[PDB]
């Protein structure tokens, strides 16, 4: 998702995707839970000032 | 003749193109390092 | 004795068994809501991961 107020991207990792087994048909058990990336802008943006 | 086509009336307004800081920026195709610099800015403006 | 791709050792911490195959996943544009100077539009991205 991204939010105009506060020009921030939010990106959700849900692990509940992972597959129910490995390639060697272990089971996967690491697939609870969740993550969230926060990105935001760096640097000088277009059209703050003559410069 | 009426071969032009289009509106029979069609009277009304007309607006200028939108505009940013970045319009009518050419610094790719100004100054030079290789050639000469019309033929950079020819360069410059085929892909535009 | 350089090192290939049979041999090469990873240690990818980012769900991938692979440490050579690139992915990118997510892309999203946003308007940047910080103020441009007048008579300019608004300022707009996007990332990807």
């Amino acid at each position: 998702t991204y939010n105009q107020e506060s020009g921030l991207w939010s990106y959700i990792f849900d692990s509940s995707l992972k597959p129910s087994h490995d390639g060697k048909q272990t089971p996967v058990t690491d697939n609870m839970g969740f993550s969230v990336i926060t990105v935001s802008r760096t640097g000088i943006e277009l059209n703050q000032d003559q410069a | 003749t009426a071969s032009s086509q289009g509106n029979n009336n069609g009277g009304g307004v007309s607006q200028t193109i939108n505009t940013i800081t970045t319009t009518g920026n050419i610094s790719e195709g100004l100054k030079e390092e290789t050639s000469i610099q019309a033929e950079t800015l020819k360069k410059f403006f085929d892909s535009k | 004795s350089v090192t290939t791709f049979s041999g090469l050792k990873s240690i990818a911490p980012d769900g991938f068994a692979n440490s050579i195959a690139n992915f990118s996943v997510g892309l999203k544009a946003g308007i940047d809501p910080n103020p441009v100077m007048s008579g300019k539009k608004a300022n707009y991205g996007a990332v990807v991961l």
